[PDB]
RNA sequence: AGGGAAUCUGAACGAGAUUCCCACUGUCCCUAUCUA
RNA sequence: GAAUGUUACCGCAAUAGUAAUUGAACUUAGUACGAGAGGAACAGUUCAUUCGGAUAAUUGGUUUUUGCGGCUGUCUGAUCAGGCAUUGCCGCGAAGCUACCAUCCGCUGGAUUAUGGCUGAACGCCUCUAAGUCAGAAUCCAUGCUAGAACGCGGUGAU
């Protein structure tokens, strides 16, 4: 096999964290590096090709993409590094004050026995005019040459009935340590949107631990599965709204539907909020939290350059085979039923 | 040899040892592959040719002119599931291929049934001597 | 072949970034960065709604 | 084979050949054996070397073999070109060595094999071993004459310029320095010296242009007065199917008498009296008539100055080698312009604006803007194509909305008769 | 972009759905999954088996000759295109659709009556 | 790829094997008195058309066809 | 007027285009330089149309028309249907033709009097020809060679047939069409001679291979100049 | 690079002993050859 | 009411042997899944 | 997996491993170069082969959901229900598992080797090297990719 995957062990958590970063440009806005959401879904999606050189330009293309689930990420916090002859060095880590039941669920492994006593004295030592949490604020902005932003996810947006959220951490690459911070300042307890993050046409990397099949048998027998992989320069084909309907239109189907299919993703609910449709396969299996990174670099080809012009989106059942995009086709084609009249 | 611009990867149905009909009005009947002309190396993997592909093929049922001599053969007719860029997955009802020489120029002067559309598209001559396509 | 980390395909490439495959990705993040800007307006509005 | 002969391995000079054959002997086969062995595997570790070396010498000398012309089985021109240029007997002395070589060699290696299955120690072995190549290196220090003989031989022949016996030819001959070195110069593009002294010219320079839809070739000489140089040109003229344009210098240039032009011309007579000669001019004008005395003869004057005669010997000696309902035009076409290439003055092509747009497997072309349509504000097209289930381009018509209010009239057929209870 | 009929069923055929058929003499059989196709294989009739539209249309289970049902053709003369002679069409298609939904259920009363 | 009418078909198991498309053809008297059965109705109008798609059942709906057609000549 | 240009570096030009007398169809390659070709030749005097069929770039050997019509295979999507009456004038009319062959090019060789057709060609399209086209129809062969399209080059002016046509088939065949017929071939002795060069009653566009001996052949049988 | 690999400097003691035996050797080789 | 045809061996043979022709199969290309 | 107050979350990264591979297709071109026959290369773009990491949208496969249906036998005195058949047999078949028999994805900076050089001694010329110095391989080291020291550390929540 490859020996760069090795140890071929289980990982940590279900969430794996990333490993490492997009730089840093000193100059630029203060902007989000990486994303997540819950990865559950597949669907196929046609498109006219505008890639010159090729052999369907312009012709269609049919191919296979992904649908991560990604309600507004909130932030809760932020962390602040120094630069050591060691590595990095967390010297001060800021909350919220006034944090969700998911996050105080997310630091109990019992959350119903427990008297839910989590941030009590915390919120407390922000009861004044601050005095301590600006101090704080200072260390940081004083020092730690690396800021990153702590949040989590909406976990009950999304029709997962597991009730408790992920921690993250995720750096900023917008220049001036001060705008850092104080972007932070503007946004405790604030949630931030994914099209803040991305937009269309955008090659990201996407973060998962890869489907567990247990113990399996130099070709050696052990552990297969369930390993923190990263697959990097997946296109972003579409970013979602939740309130929108007609996600599942495009310029040229133009028929009010969701990219939910007919009685929804098998193991997995509809979508109730914003989305990333990614093309191709993302690593990990449906209900599998992912974090969506960007790029690490400027990965400009003509693979990353070209806009994507979205034909159709198949909607069709999954669960079963595929005949009907809408409910509305199914009683068209059919006709009317023995329970109707 | 022959082929015109980019060929890009369709299912192999046809490997070293598979009998094909033959498809032109040059004598052949039959076609038995003995190499595919361009295809990878593992180890134990037969070459396995599909439609539009230049294999090495003897006649094994047609005219004596024809046989005494191993030939470039391309294939016009699969049968085996492949995909096309537009949706849909399709197949033939048989195997068939069409004799021709290196440079790509066909001997027959008409070809029989169906001819893929990716192998009309790689092979110009192919599309000339073509009735049907698709 | 040339190799992935064949000197004068990576050097090729630089020829490349310093164009238009940098620009486009510096257009996307300004489009990306505005709407991130576009996002704390209307939590801000739904700070006011509470406030009314 | 055919015409030239480029295509020949590189022939090197009996030393370097020596160090290419027993390094590659020493880098391509084991090298490290023990004493403490057993005598099977010391035997067959120097058998296996002998062998290699015997394969190495042959495989390089078969190269040259098989690679150099059988000069004798080529061609009559050939045969007998290579004979002028080269010393022929010299030739097939030089390949009669290396076949002689190569048989030794291959007794060599026949012979130390057969003598090394009887080996005792690892000294012995490796003695007969020392002795086998020692010896193959010995017979080819004997091949450093024919050998630089052959290299030279090789870049030589690698430079020889392809005539073909079976073209329609034109030999040009007169007098080293006439002045028919201005006449290929000027018949096509081949660069041919125009040099004031003889023998300027050392070879038989070629020249191909097209008349009356063919494929011809005249053949620049350097020239008659004998000398290698001197019966190349000779040679050329007897075996060649051709026919043979002697010129002459009716003026103080040259430095020759015309009478030496005249008693070379009725001299060289009987070798070119079946070739159908053509003379071009560049008791005096009697004794040209004396010239006219030969059965097959024309005389011309000419002047290469001027581009107008020059071109009219080509057409008299061409001439002399081959006797050897309404359709739909639109007047939109019929008043349309020629496209010249260096006109600044022009309509850009889709070449031009790919370039001007940049690369060429960059640029998408759009294929909308180049369609007619009623209103080009609707040019940048979507169209639907599917809506719900069914195709948008099977309900497709002209007159739908007339044809929709007939299915509507047979709504109301239907709405007052009670279906819908 | 066409959504096509199944050889067997006459359902909706989206791309990137089932499997095309073509013969040596060279026609395509389009499906919508594989029951279909596994059916066509079996060489079975459709008008036979019961859950087809083509036993459906024979029988008179559902309607067969309309004015609704004649605007479904398979249609070959093309037009330059006008914004309105499409806007049309999108409102012309929403209503037809409306129309053919009222007299299929028509047809199904008239069908089911006697039973009451 | 071979094309008859039914009628040539008829004056001949052996016919149907090497056979894609029989054809219907009306303006033949032969084939009105043929039109004109309790037979050429229920399924047997797309089984003529459609050869290699039949199976076993469907043969023998025209070989006792054929034997009826041969009663009526 | 004839002109010797490449498609991709290719010579059969009449693969790769269909050029009549009211237009001028080429494919959408990466190379710009062969639709440059004709506008070169052409101008903007008659319609050169950026189009494929099906996703084909092999356009000239799957169409049929002349200067009243245009005939497409089923193959041909309504997208692409859209876009060559978008680009056409509406003095030429288009017709999707469904069949048994889809090579129209190789099946209808024509002009704007005659037509040459496969003799197993279907009556549906034999008398849809003779409409959309307004010509007259023949099951034709050419010295055994089904396929009219490849094997034969025509126009107004005159034709040019592969040189393996007997004199007695010339005498024959040019008797039905009423023009001159020479056997000649194109690129080298190529004996595929209709989709080795296009033609019309102006401009005869051959590929980069094809000889001066043959292109004068060209040249006079079509009465250029 | 791929830094190729390095000679010992370690003289085992079946080397250095063979060494003293063969150096011995070559005495009793000068002695009889400085005879002659 | 599994074939067939030759040959070597003691004209068919005998589960004799070999070779070829035709059919068949996860032996394999290349494994995949289920049950005990 | 005990231990270093307990307990929880977020981390850092010493160290160890590491991976991509080769083929041709279009412009560049029928240009450079060429008597001709022929006939390139960089920059731009497009596929494929092998290898690896994955994934199941569709296709094919698969079925003690033995899901539904059909056939053969067998018992309740007959219908229906099934008891039953060493899973009696046959067709389809979800979920699951799965196949280059399916699909997706697989990088960019410094230091160098051979070599080509600059300034320039030794040696009142010279000299790519001696002191210096620029370029330069699929090489190396990093970036990236994988594990995290259970006796490496850090920050943060909880009395």
């Amino acid at each position: 096999g490859h020996l760069g995957f090795l140890p071929r062990k289980r990982a940590a958590s279900i969430r794996a964290r990333v490993k490492a970063f997009p730089k840093d440009d000193r100059s630029k806005p203060v902007a989000l590096t990486s994303f997540l959401g819950y990865k559950a879904g597949m669907t196929t999606i046609v498109r006219d090709l505008d890639r010159p050189g090729s052999k369907f330009h312009k012709r269609e293309v049919v191919e296979a993409v992904t649908v991560v689930d990604t309600p507004p990420v909130v932030v809760v916090g932020v962390v602040g590094y120094v630069e050591t002859p060691r590595g990095l060095r967390s010297l001060t880590t800021v909350w919220a004050e006034h944090l969700s039941d998911e996050v105080k669920r997310r630091f109990y492994k019992n959350w119903y026995k427990s008297k839910k006593k989590a941030f009590t004295k915390y919120s407390a030592k922000y009861a004044q005019d601050g005095a301590g949490i600006e101090r704080e604020l200072a260390r940081i902005k004083k020092y730690a040459s690396v800021v990153r932003v702590l949040v989590h996810t909406q976990i009950r947006k999304t029709p997962l009935a597991q009730k408790k959220a992920h921690l993250a951490e995720i750096q900023l690459n917008g220049g001036s340590i001060s705008e850092k911070v104080d972007w932070a300042r503007e946004h405790f307890e604030k949630t931030v949107a994914v099209d803040s993050v991305f937009e269309q046409n955008e090659m990201i990397d996407a973060i998962a631990v890869t489907k567990g099949h247990g113990f399996e048998g130099v070709a050696r027998a052990g552990q297969r599965g369930y390993h923190s992989r990263t697959s990097i320069n997946h296109k972003i084909y579409r970013v979602g709204k939740g309130d929108d309907e007609a996600n599942g239109a495009t310029s040229f189907d133009r028929t009010k539907k969701t990219i939910t299919p007919m009685g929804g993703f098998v193991h997995y609910g509809e979508i109730k909020n914003d989305f990333i449709m990614v093309k191709g396969c993302i690593p990990g299996n449906r209900k599998r939290i992912v974090t969506l990174r960007k790029s690490l670099y400027t990965n400009t080809s003509r693979k990353a350059l070209e806009e994507v012009s979205l034909k159709w989106i198949d909607t069709a059942s999954k669960f079963g085979k595929g005949r009907f995009q809408t409910p509305a086709e199914k009683h068209a084609f059919m006709g009317t039923l023995k329970k109707d009249l | 040899n022959g082929a015109q611009g980019t060929k890009f990867r369709i299912s192999l149905g046809l490997p070293v040892g598979a009998i094909m009909n033959c498809a032109d009005n040059s004598g052949a009947r039959n076609l038995y592959i003995i190499a595919v002309k361009g295809s990878g190396s593992r180890l134990n993997r037969l070459p396995a040719a599909s439609l539009g592909d230049m294999v090495m093929a003897t006649v094994k049922k047609g005219k004596p002119e024809l046989r005494k001599k191993v030939m470039p053969a391309i294939v016009v007719r699969q049968a085996k599931s492949w995909r096309r860029r537009d949706g849909v997955f399709l197949y033939f009802e048989d195997n068939a291929g069409v004799i021709a020489n290196p440079k790509g120029e066909m001997k027959g002067s008409a070809i029989t049934g169906p001819v893929g559309k990716e192998c009309a598209d790689l092979w110009p001559r192919v599309a000339s001597n073509s009735g049907v396509v698709v | 072949a040339k190799s992935l980390r064949a000197s004068s395909h990576l050097n090729a490439k630089s020829v490349k970034r310093r164009g238009v495959f940098q620009k486009a990705v510096d257009a996307r993040e300004q489009r990306i960065s505005d709407k991130l800007k576009e996002d704390l307006l209307k939590q801000k509005l739904e700070d006011l709604k509470k406030k009314e | 084979m055919q015409l030239s002969w480029k295509d020949i391995p590189t022939v090197a000079p009996a030393n370097d050949l020596l160090d290419i054959v027993l390094n590659r002997t020493q880098r391509k086969t084991p090298t490290v054996i023990r004493p403490g062995f057993k005598i099977t595997r010391i035997r067959a570790f120097y058998m296996r070397k002998v062998k290699y070396t015997g394969e190495g010498f042959v495989e390089k000398f078969e190269d040259i073999l098989k690679g150099f012309p059988n000069i004798n089985d080529v061609h009559p021109f050939h045969r007998d070109l290579m004979d002028t240029l080269y010393e022929k007997n010299h030739y097939k002395i030089s390949l009669a060595a290396i076949s002689r070589a190569k048989s030794l060699v291959e007794q060599v290696a026949r012979d130390y094999v057969r003598l090394l299955k009887f080996g005792q120690s690892l000294f012995q072995c490796k003695q007969l071993k020392r002795a086998a190549l020692g010896r193959m290196a010995t017979i080819v220090k004997k091949l450093r004459d024919p050998l630089a003989y052959l290299e030279q031989v090789r870049q030589h022949i690698g430079r020889l310029p392809s005539i073909d016996p079976n073209t329609r030819t034109l030999l040009i001959c007169g007098y080293p320095n006439v002045g028919k070195s201005s006449f290929l110069r000027c018949i096509t593009k081949s660069d041919v010296d125009v040099q004031p002294y003889a023998f300027t010219t050392k070879s038989l320079y070629v020249g191909h242009f097209d008349y009356k839809y063919l494929r011809f070739q005249a053949i620049d000489t350097p020239g008659i007065l004998m000398n290698n140089i001197e019966m190349q040109s000779i040679y050329a003229i007897a075996h060649l199917r051709s026919c043979v344009l002697y010129f002459m210098d009716l003026s103080e240039q040259c430095g020759f008498t015309i009478e030496a032009q005249v008693k070379l011309f009725h001299s060289i007579k009987p070798l070119f009296a079946n070739k159908s000669v053509m003379v071009v001019i560049n008791e005096r004008a009697q004794l040209l008539e004396s010239v006219k005395e030969v059965p097959g003869v024309e005389i011309m004057t000419s002047s290469c100055q001027l581009e107008e005669n020059v071109m009219e010997v080509r057409n008299k000696a061409c001439e002399k080698l081959l006797a050897s309902r309404t359709p739909f035009i639109p007047e939109s076409v019929k008043n349309l312009k020629k496209y010249d290439p260096e006109d600044p003055n022009r309509r850009k092509l889709a070449r031009d604006i790919e370039a001007e747009n940049g690369g060429a497997g960059v640029f998408n072309v759009n294929l909308k803007d180049k369609y007619l349509l009623e209103d080009d504000e609707w040019k940048n097209d979507i169209m639907p194509e599917i809506l719900d289930g069914k195709n948008v381009y099977d309900f497709l018509d002209p007159e739908i909305a007339a044809k929709l209010q007939a299915l509507e009239e047979e709504e109301e057929k239907l709405e007052n008769e009670g279906f819908y209870n | 972009m066409r959504i096509y009929q199944c050889h067997f069923c006459s359902s909706p055929c989206y791309p990137g759905h089932g499997i095309m058929f073509v013969r040596n003499d060279a026609k395509e059989f389009r499906f919508c999954r594989s029951k279909c196709h596994k059916a066509f294989k079996q060489r079975r009739n459709p008008r036979k088996l019961k859950w087809t539209k083509a036993f459906r249309k024979a029988a008179g289970k559902e309607l067969a000759v309309d004015s609704t049902l004649t605007f479904a053709q398979r249609r070959n003369v093309p037009v330059r295109y006008n914004r309105e002679l499409v806007a049309t069409t999108l409102k012309a298609m929403a209503r037809i659709e409306e129309i053919r939904q009222k007299r299929e259920r028509a047809f199904y009363k008239n069908r089911m009556r006697g039973n009451k | 790829y071979h094309e008859t009418s039914i009628l040539d078909f008829v004056r001949t198991i052996s016919m149907l094997g090497e056979m894609n498309k029989f054809t219907i053809d009306e303006n033949d008297h032969e084939w009105k008195i043929l039109k004109k059965l309790k037979q050429t109705t229920d399924e047997f109008r797309s089984c003529i058309e459609d050869l290699k798609v039949l199976g076993k059942k469907d043969f023998k709906m025209i070989l006792r066809w054929r034997k009826i057609a041969r009663e009526i000549l | 007027m004839a002109t010797r240009t490449q498609f991709e570096n290719s010579n059969e030009i009449g693969v790769f285009s269909k050029l009549t007398n009211t237009y001028c169809l080429v494919a959408v390659g990466g190379s710009e330089n062969f639709y440059s070709a004709f506008e070169a030749e052409l101008g903007d005097a008659i319609p050169i149309v950026h189009t494929t069929i099906a996703g084909t770039r092999i356009i000239g050997r799957m169409t049929a028309g002349n200067r009243r019509g245009l005939l497409v295979p089923t193959q041909t999507t309504d997208q692409e249907l859209q876009h060559l009456r978008n680009s056409l004038p509406d003095s030429v009319k288009i017709q999707r033709v469904e069949e048994r062959l889809s090579a129209l090019g190789n099946v209808i060789c024509c002009n704007d009097y005659v037509a040459l057709v496969h003799p197993d060609i279907d009556r549906e399209t034999e008398e849809l020809i003779s409409d959309v086209l307004g010509v007259e129809v023949f099951r034709q062969t050419i010295s055994g060679n089904i396929l009219v399209g490849s094997y034969c080059s025509l126009s107004n002016q005159g034709g040019l047939v592969h040189p393996q046509t007997s004199v007695q088939d010339q005498e024959e065949l040019s008797s039905l069409l009423q023009v001159p017929l020479v056997a000649g071939t194109v690129n080298r002795g190529s004996s595929v001679v209709g989709a080795g060069m296009v033609v019309n009653d102006y401009l005869a566009v051959t590929g980069l291979d094809t000889t001066a001996p043959e292109l004068s052949v060209i040249e006079s049988i079509f009465r250029l100049q | 690079m791929r830094v190729r690999k390095r000679q010992s400097r370690r003289t085992s003691t079946k080397l250095k002993e063979g060494i003293k035996k063969k150096a011995s050797a070559h005495r009793k080789k000068e002695k009889k050859m400085a005879k002659k």
